[PDB]
C-alpha cells in the first residue's frame, strides 16, 4: 500500500505550484498599488520571480499543450490561466517600474499600472463559425463568456471541430485577462443579476412553490461566478502587529509604538437629499445610519493618521500608495460612490453591520426575519390544524389610507415583506462585500473543450491502424446503398420501441457540458437536454419540437444519397439545428430498423464525446457506429477494434457520408 | 481512497509563518490561497474525489479515476515529475510536516468513522441498485426523475447532518460531490438540511416506485434509525413491497415484521431499525407522510407533535390529480411559505406554459411584469408628503376617457405621476364611471380629474411649478377637447397648467388632446423595464376618490397591470409616466 | 538543485538578457521552483493581515474601475454597466432604509 500512482504525486506537485503562482500573482496585484520608490526596492525580487515564471512555463508548455488537445481538466485550465496571467503581469509590472526612475513620476506610474488610461482591454470577438452561417458575438463581461460557452454546448452538433477550437482559444484569451487575476474580479466585468448555468440547476432542484422557474431567474444574484469571501478586519489591526514586526530594531519598534500611542491621543452631508420617509423630527433610521457612517469615518481617519505617523516614525517617509497618491480624486465622491468603494481600514462587513444596527432597532416581523425556519414551521402547523372641503376630505382619506396601509404591513403580506427584505439585504451584501472570483468559468470551459477536443481526437485517431475502407468516394456504392435503403424503408417503427428511440435521440442532440445522464444518479436524457436547452434561452415554439420530434414512407429517409451530414443548402442557426435533428433521427431510426430486421450484431449507436481517458493516454474506443458530428466524415463504424479496446492494428473501421452505406458495410464486415 | 495517502512533498516557501496556512493534500501555502475559490475549490475537490467510491463516479468516468477532475497528460506528468522545489528549511521542516500530516490524519480518521461507512453503504448501494432500475436482484437503466432525486437529496442531506454531526463541512462537500452537483452555493445545501418539506407529484409519475427503494435502503444501510410512515386508507401495498424487496436483495432471515405494522431489519449487532407504520393509528427521523390531502383530525396530532422533535424530517410526499390540483390542504400553503413545498407540475401557473416544461415531462408516460416586482411595488410605498425634496417640480396627468355608462369597459382612467429621484411615482388614480344619461359627461370627467389634482396639490404645497395634462382623444376628439376645456376653466380657481397638444394629420390646428398610436409600444416597453427593476412606485398618500369604497387603489392598478402580455387605468398610468416633444401652455 | 536567486545577482541587465543567458539555455536543468517574497515591509506595517491586504487591494480596484470610466469612446459599455449598477444600488439602499423607517 506504499506506492501511490505517479499521476497523484504529479497532481499534488501541480497543486503546490498553482498555490505558489497564486501567491505570486497576489504579490503582483499588491506591487501594482505600492509606492514606486518601494517598487524600485523590490525590483530584484520581481525580476527573479518573472524569470521563475518564464522558466516555469517552458517546462510545462509542451505538457499543457498536449493536455489541451486531450481532455482538459479544471486543474489544468486554472493552472494555464494563472501561469499566463502571472507572466503577463510580471512583464508589465517590471516594464512599468523600469519606466519609472526615467520619469520619476508616481501619478504616471499609477495611471499606467492600475490601467487608468488603457482603452478597455475587456473586449473580444469569437466568430463561432457554425455550418449554415457564422454567428459572431462579443465577449464583454464574465456572464457573457458563460452564455457563449452554453451557446456553444447547445449548438455543438453543428459547429465543426476546428471552428470550435478557434472560438475556444479566443475565449481563453479573454479569460486570461478576466479570470486571470483569480482574486479580485474587477467590477467592470460582473453582472450578478445574470444567473449562470448552476443557478438554473439549483433552482430546478430546490423548492418551487408554484412559481415556474422562468419567474425565479429574475430575482437571483447568482452568487457563483463572483463569490464574496467574507473578509474580516479587526479594529486595532496594526497596533496588534507592530510589536512583532519582522526585521525591526527594538529601539525603532519601541519609538514607533510610542509615536503610535501619541498619535492615537464619507459624505454624510449628502444624506438629506435621499428619499427618507417617516417622521422627520426624532430618532429615525436615516439619522442612525448617518451616525454609524460617521463613526466608521472616524475610525478610518484615525487609522489613516496613525499609519502616516508610524510610517514617519519607522521609515521616515510618508509612502504614497494608490489611495494616498489619488486622494484628490478620492474624498470628493458622493455618498453612494464612497459606499461602493472605500474603507481601507474597515471592511464591507463593517458597512453592512453599520447599516443593519441602524435599521433593526427597538421594533412579529423581526421574528420572521431572524429565523424563517420557525416561520414556515408555524405556517405548516396552522395548515395542518386547519377647495376647503377638498383639502379636509383629502387629509381624512389620506389618514384612513395610511392607517389601512400600516395595518396591512403589520398583519398581512408578511411573506412578501420577508422575501423583499431578504432580497434587499442580499442585493446589498453582494454589492458591498469583496467579490473575489468564481469556479464556474473554468469548469464549463473545460467541460466544453473536452467534448470538442474529443471529437477532434477521435477524428484524428481512427485515421489508420487498419483498413480505413472509405465510402465517401463512391465507385458503385449507390448500388449497395439504395438497396439497403429500400430494404429498411419497408418495415414499421414498431411503437413498442419508441421509449428507446426517444431516449437515444436526446442522448445525441444533447451537449457535452450537461451530463445529467452519466452521474451514477442519472436523470433521463429528457432533463439532461432540458437543462442544455432552457439555459440557452430557446424560443418556446422550438422547445416542443424537441420533445415531439419522434412522434411520427418518409420522415426517416430525409437524407440524400451522398449528403447525409451536409448543410450546403440551408443557412441560419435554427434551420441548421432542424436539419441536424432530422439527420440524427434518421440515423437512430435506421439503426433501430437495421437491428429489428437483421440479427448480425449490435451497433449501440455510440458517440465520440464519451470514452474519457484512463490513468494515462488510453481511450479504448468500443465497437459500434459513431456520429462524430463531422460534415467531412460523419459516420465511422468500428466493426471490431481490439481485445483490449484501443484502436490498434486489428481495428478495421469504415468511414462514410452515407448512413445506409454504413449499415450495409457493417453487415458485410459482420 | 487514493489522494489521502500522499507523502509530504517537502515544498519549501518564502512566506512567513504568520501568514501561511495548511491546505490538505498539499503542503503549507500563503493565506491568499485560502481566500480565492479558484484554487481553494480545486484543492478541496481533488481530495474529496478519493472518498467517493468507485460506484459513484458515473457510467463512463475513466478507467480508475474521475478523469474529469484528476487527469494529467502522459507528457505533462513526465514534465512535472522533473520539477523540484527548495525542499527544506531544517529548523522549519518538522513543524510543517507535522501540520500537514495532522490535517491528513484528521481526514483519514473521517474515512474510518462507522457512521460514515453507513452513509457510504447507503449512497453506493443506492447508485448500484439503481443500475438495474430497482429490480429484485440479490445484490436500459433506471434514471431518476427530478423530484425522485430531490427526495433523495432531502433524505440524505438530513440523515448526514443527524448521524454525522462532527463532520459538517467534510460530509457536506462529500455529498455535494456524490450527487455530482459541486460548486453549489451553501444556501441551497443548507436548504436541503431543513425538515418538514412537502412534495406534490401527479399520479402515475412515480412516487411509490422510488419510495420503497428509498425506505428499504435507508433501513438496511443505516443502523438504529426508525422510519415513520402514515396513510389514510389502510399502506398495505407499500408495506408488502418493502418486505418483498428487502427479503429479495438482503437475507430474508434479517427481516422481521407483523402484517401492517413494524418492519425491522436485523444486523450483526442489536441495531434493528424499524418502519413502524402509523396508518392504523417516539423517535422516527423520517415520518414519511405518504398522503397529505385527505387527513382526518386526531391523526394530524401525531404529525403536529413530531414537529416538536429535533431529529424528524416529515416528508409530505402526496399525489395530485390536476382535477383537484388546488388541494384544500397543501396548495394553499404556497401562499405563506419560504422554500417549504415544491410542486411537480408540467402545466405551470398560466393556462399553457406547458411548452416550457414540455421536454421536462417524463418519457415513460408517453406575465410581463414579474411577481416580485409587483409584490415589491405594493409592499413598499415612499411618503411623498415628507420627502418633497426628492420630487421633480412637474406633475404629469393622463386622462384615458370612456364616454359610455352601464358597461364594465366604460371606466375613465386618470393618473397623476411625477419624478421621484430618477424614478417615477404615482400621486393619484381614478377609475371613473359616468352616471347614465348625464348632460355633461366631459365636465363630470373634468370635475373628477380636477378634484384629484387639487388633493395632490394640497398634500404637497409649493412643490409643483407645472402640471402637464394629456387627454386621450382616440375615442372622441371633440369630447377630449371638451374635457380639457373644463379642466382648463376649473383649474383657473402658483403652478402653471399646460396641455399636450396635437396637430391631427392634414391639419394646422393644435388641439388639447393626445392621440395614442405609434408611441404606445415604446411607452409600454419602457414601463415594463422600469417597473421590473423597482423604478416605479406609488405614493404612500396616493389619492383616489373613485377607488375608495371596495379595494386599495394600488392593489387595483396592479390587478390591471398583471393582464399585460378594462385597461383605462393601466394605459393612463403607463402613458402619464411615458410623458414624464414639448407640451405647452 | 541550485536555486535561481543564488544564481544571478547583479545590475539591471534587462529581463530578456537574463532569460537569454540563464534559463533559455538548453544546457540547463531547470530545478529550483522556489519563488521569492515580493511584498514590501512598508506595506505590511499598515496592512498586517492577508484579510486587510485583500480589502485594500479590493478598495483600490473598485476605485480604479471608477476613475477609468469617469478619445471620445463615450459609451464603453462597461461604463454604462458601472453606472447602472451604482444607480441601482443607490435606489436599493435608499428603499432598504425607507422600508424599515416605515415598518415602525
Ligand atoms: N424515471 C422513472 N424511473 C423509473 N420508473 C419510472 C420512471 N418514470 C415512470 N416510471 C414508472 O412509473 C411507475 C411508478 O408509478 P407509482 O409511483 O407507483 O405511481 P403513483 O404515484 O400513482 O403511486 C413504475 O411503473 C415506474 O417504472
Ligand atoms: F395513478 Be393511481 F394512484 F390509480
Ligand atoms: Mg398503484
Ligand atoms: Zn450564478
Ligand atoms: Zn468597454
Amino acid at each position: 500500500a506504499a506506492p501511490v500512482s505517479e499521476p497523484t504525486v504529479a497532481r499534488q506537485k501541480l497543486l503546490a505550484l498553482l498555490g505558489q503562482v497564486q501567491t505570486y500573482v497576489f504579490q503582483i496585484e499588491l506591487l501594482r498599488r505600492c509606492d514606486p520608490h518601494i517598487g524600485r526596492g523590490k525590483l530584484p525580487q520581481l525580476k527573479l520571480n518573472a524569470l521563475q515564471v518564464r522558466a516555469l512555463r517552458r517546462r510545462l508548455r509542451p505538457g499543457l499543450e498536449a493536455q489541451a488537445g486531450a481532455f482538459l481538466t479544471p486543474l489544468s485550465v486554472t493552472l494555464e490561466l494563472l501561469l499566463e496571467y502571472a507572466w503577463r503581469e510580471g512583464e508589465r509590472l517590471l516594464g512599468s517600474l523600469e519606466t519609472f526612475a526615467t520619469a520619476g513620476d508616481v501619478a504616471a506610474f499609477f495611471t499606467e499600472t492600475m490601467g487608468l488610461a488603457r482603452p478597455c482591454p475587456y473586449h473580444q470577438r469569437v466568430r463561432l463559425d457554425t455550418y449554415g452561417g457564422t454567428v459572431h458575438m462579443e465577449l464583454c463581461f464574465l456572464h457573457d463568456v458563460e452564455n457563449f460557452l452554453k451557446q456553444l454546448n447547445y449548438c455543438h452538433l453543428i459547429t465543426p471541430s476546428r471552428g470550435a477550437t478557434a472560438a475556444l482559444e479566443r475565449v481563453r484569451e479573454f479569460m486570461v485577462g478576466a479570470v486571470g487575476s483569480g482574486l479580485i474580479v474587477p467590477p467592470e466585468l460582473s453582472d450578478p443579476s445574470h444567473p449562470c448555468a448552476v443557478c438554473f440547476e439549483e433552482l430546478c432542484v430546490t423548492a418551487n412553490q408554484g412559481a415556474t422557474i422562468a419567474s425565479r431567474l429574475a430575482d437571483r444574484i447568482c452568487n457563483h461566478v463572483t463569490q464574496q469571501a467574507q473578509v474580516r478586519l479587526d479594529a486595532n489591526e496594526l497596533r496588534r502587529y507592530l510589536p512583532h514586526a519582522a526585521g525591526l530594531s527594538d529601539a525603532d519598534r519601541a519609538r514607533a509604538l510610542s509615536v503610535l500611542d501619541h498619535a492615537l491621543a464619507y459624505a454624510i452631508s449628502e444624506l438629506q437629499f435621499w428619499l427618507a420617509s417617516g417622521d422627520r423630527a426624532g430618532q429615525t433610521t436615516m439619522d442612525a445610519f448617518a451616525s454609524n457612517l460617521t463613526a466608521l469615518a472616524r475610525r478610518e481617519l484615525q487609522q489613516e493618521t496613525a499609519a502616516v505617523a508610524v510610517e514617519l516614525a519607522l521609515f521616515g517617509r510618508r509612502a504614497e500608495h494608490f489611495d494616498r497618491a489619488f486622494g484628490s480624486h478620492l474624498a470628493a465622491l458622493d455618498m453612494v460612490d464612497a459606499l461602493i468603494i472605500g474603507g481601507q481600514a474597515t471592511s464591507p462587513d463593517d458597512q453592512i453591520e453599520a447599516l443593519i444596527r441602524a435599521c433593526y432597532d427597538h421594533h412579529p416581523l423581526l421574528r420572521r426575519l431572524v429565523s424563517p425556519e420557525q416561520c414556515d414551521e408555524e405556517a405548516l402547523r396552522r395548515v395542518l390544524a386547519r377647495w376647503g372641503d377638498i383639502a379636509t376630505q383629502a387629509a381624512a382619506d389620506v389618514r384612513e389610507r395610511r392607517r389601512l396601509y400600516a395595518d396591512r404591513l403589520t398583519k398581512r403580506s408578511l411573506a412578501s415583506l420577508g422575501r423583499c427584505v431578504r432580497e434587499q439585504r442580499g442585493e446589498l451584501e453582494k454589492m458591498l462585500r469583496v467579490s473575489v472570483h468564481g469556479e464556474v468559468l473554468p469548469a464549463t470551459f473545460a467541460a466544453v473543450a473536452n467534448g470538442f477536443a474529443a471529437r477532434a481526437r477521435f477524428c484524428a485517431l481512427t485515421a489508420g491502424a487498419g483498413t480505413v475502407i472509405d465510402n465517401r468516394s463512391a465507385p458503385g456504392v449507390f448500388d449497395a446503398h439504395r438497396f439497403m435503403r429500400a430494404s429498411l424503408l419497408r418495415h414499421q417503427v414498431d411503437p413498442a420501441l419508441l421509449p428507446s428511440i426517444t431516449h437515444r435521440f436526446f442522448e445525441l442532440v444533447n451537449g457535452p457540458l450537461f451530463d445529467h445522464s452519466t452521474h451514477s444518479f442519472a436523470q433521463p436524457p429528457n432533463t439532461a437536454l432540458y437543462y442544455s436547452v432552457e439555459n440557452v434561452g430557446l424560443l418556446p415554439h422550438l422547445k416542443e419540437e424537441l420533445a415531439r420530434f419522434i412522434m411520427g414512407g418518409a420522415d426517416w429517409a430525409v437524407s440524400e444519397f451522398q449528403r447525409f451530414y451536409c448543410f450546403d443548402g440551408i443557412s441560419g442557426i435554427t434551420p441548421t439545428q432542424r436539419a441536424a435533428w432530422r439527420y440524427i433521427r434518421e440515423l437512430i431510426i435506421a439503426t433501430t430498423l437495421f437491428a429489428s430486421v437483421y440479427r448480425c450484431g449490435e451497433l449501440e449507436l455510440r458517440r465520440p464525446d464519451c470514452s474519457r481517458p484512463t490513468s494515462e493516454g488510453r481511450y479504448r474506443y468500443p465497437p459500434g457506429v459513431y456520429l462524430t458530428y463531422d460534415s467531412d466524415c460523419p459516420l465511422v463504424a468500428i466493426v471490431e477494434s481490439a481485445p483490449d479496446g484501443c484502436i490498434g492494428p486489428r481495428s478495421v473501421v469504415v468511414y462514410d457520408r452515407d448512413v445506409f452505406s454504413i449499415l450495409y458495410s457493417v453487415l458485410q464486415h459482420l | 481512497g487514493d489522494a489521502l495517502r500522499v507523502p509530504f512533498l517537502d515544498f519549501a516557501t518564502a512566506t512567513p509563518k504568520r501568514h501561511q496556512t495548511v491546505v490538505p493534500g498539499v503542503g503549507t501555502l500563503h493565506d491568499c490561497c485560502e481566500h480565492s475559490p479558484l484554487f481553494s475549490a480545486v484543492a478541496r475537490r481533488l481530495l474529496f474525489n478519493s472518498l467517493v467510491p468507485a460506484q459513484l463516479k458515473g457510467r463512463d468516468f475513466g478507467g480508475d479515476h474521475t478523469a474529469k477532475l484528476e487527469f494529467l497528460a502522459p507528457e505533462l506528468v513526465r514534465a512535472v515529475a522533473r520539477l523540484r522545489f527548495k525542499e527544506c528549511a531544517p529548523a522549519d521542516v518538522v513543524p510543517q510536516r507535522n501540520a500537514y500530516y495532522s490535517v491528513l490524519n484528521t481526514f483519514q480518521a473521517l474515512h474510518r468513522s462507522e457512521a460514515f461507512r453507513q452513509l457510504v453503504h447507503f449512497v453506493r448501494d443506492f447508485a448500484q441498485l439503481l443500475k438495474t432500475s430497482f429490480r429484485a436482484s440479490s445484490l436500459t437503466y433506471g434514471t431518476l426523475e427530478l423530484f425522485q432525486k430531490m427526495i433523495l437529496m432531502h433524505a440524505t442531506y438530513f440523515l448526514a447532518a443527524v448521524l454525522l454531526g462532527d463532520h459538517a463541512e467534510q460530509v457536506n462537500t462529500f455529498l455535494r460531490l456524490v450527487f455530482e452537483i459541486p460548486l453549489f452555493s451553501d444556501a441551497a445545501v443548507r436548504h436541503f438540511r431543513q425538515r418538514a418539506t412537502v412534495f406534490l407529484v401527479p399520479r402515475r409519475h412515480g412516487k411509490t416506485w422510488f419510495l420503497v427503494p428509498l425506505i428499504a435502503l435507508s433501513l438496511a444501510s443505516f443502523r438504529g434509525i426508525k422510519i415513520g410512515y402514515t396513510a389514510h386508507i389502510r399502506t398495505e401495498p407499500v408495506f408488502e413491497e418493502i418486505d418483498a424487496c428487502l427479503r429479495g436483495w438482503f437475507g430474508s432471515a434479517r427481516v422481521d415484521h407483523v402484517k401492517g405494522e413494524t418492519i425491522s431489519f436485523s444486523f450483526p449487532d442489536g441495531s434493528r431499525s424499524t418502519i413502524v407504520f402509523a396508518s392504523s393509528h417516539q423517535d422516527f427521523n423520517l415520518l414519511f407522510v405518504d398522503e397529505a390531502n385527505f387527513i382526518r383530525p386526531d391523526a394530524v396530532q401525531t404529525i403536529m407533535g413530531f414537529l416538536n422533535q429535533a431529529n424528524c424530517k416529515i416528508i409530505f410526499v402526496s399525489s395530485t390529480n390536476t382535477g383537484k390540483a388546488s388541494t384544500s390542504f397543501l396548495y394553499n400553503l404556497r401562499g405563506a411559505a419560504d422554500e417549504l413545498l415544491n410542486v411537480v407540475t408540467y402545466i405551470c401557473d398560466d393556462h399553457m406554459p406547458r411548452v416550457v416544461t414540455h421536454t421536462n415531462a417524463t418519457a415513460c408516460s408517453c406575465p410581463v411584469l414579474t411577481k416580485s416586482a409587483g409584490e415589491r411595488f405594493l409592499l413598499y410605498r415612499p411618503s411623498t408628503t415628507t420627502n418633497s425634496g426628492l420630487m421633480a417640480p412637474d406633475l404629469y396627468v393622463y386622462v384615458d376617457p370612456a364616454f359610455t355608462a352601464n358597461t364594465r369597459a366604460s371606466g375613465t382612467g386618470v393618473a397623476v405621476v411625477g419624478r421621484y429621484r430618477d424614478d417615477y411615482i404615482i400621486f393619484a388614480l381614478e377609475h371613473f364611471f359616468l352616471r347614465a344619461l348625464t348632460g355633461s359627461a366631459p365636465a363630470d370627467i373634468a370635475r373628477c380629474v380636477v378634484h384629484s389634482l387639487t388633493q395632490v396639490l394640497a398634500l404637497h404645497p409649493g412643490a409643483f411649478r407645472g402640471v402637464r395634462v394629456a387627454v386621450e382623444g382616440n375615442s372622441s376628439q371633440d369630447s377630449a377637447v371638451a374635457i380639457a376645456t373644463h379642466v382648463h376653466t376649473e383649474m383657473h380657481r402658483g403652478p402653471e397648467l399646460l396641455f399636450y397638444h396635437c396637430e391631427p394629420p392634414g391639419s394646422a390646428v393644435l388641439y388639447p388632446f393626445f392621440l395614442l398610436n405609434k408611441q404606445k409600444t415604446p411607452a409600454f416597453e419602457h414601463f415594463i423595464k422600469k417597473f421590473n427593476s423597482g423604478g416605479v412606485m406609488a405614493s404612500q398618500e396616493i389619492v383616489s376618490a373613485t377607488v375608495r369604497l371596495q379595494t386599495d387603489p394600488v392593489e387595483y392598478l396592479l390587478e390591471q397591470l398583471n393582464n399585460l402580455t378594462s385597461d383605462d387605468l393601466m394605459v393612463a398610468v403607463i402613458m402619464a409616466i411615458y410623458l414624464a416633444g414639448p407640451p405647452h401652455t | 538543485l541550485r536555486d535561481t536567486i543564488p544564481d544571478c545577482a547583479l545590475r539591471s541587465q534587462t529581463l530578456e538578457s537574463l532569460d537569454a543567458r540563464y534559463v533559455s539555455r538548453d544546457g540547463a536543468h531547470d530545478a529550483a521552483v522556489w519563488f521569492e517574497d515580493m511584498t514590501p515591509a512598508e506595506l505590511e506595517v499598515v496592512f498586517p493581515t492577508t484579510d486587510a491586504k485583500l480589502n485594500y487591494l479590493s478598495r483600490t480596484q473598485r476605485l480604479a474601475s471608477l476613475l477609468t470610466y469617469a478619445t471620445p469612446d463615450t459609451a464603453c459599455v462597461h461604463g454604462e454597466l458601472l453606472a447602472r449598477k451604482r444607480e441601482r444600488f443607490a435606489a436599493v439602499i435608499n428603499r432598504f432604509l425607507d422600508l424599515h423607517q416605515i415598518l415602525r
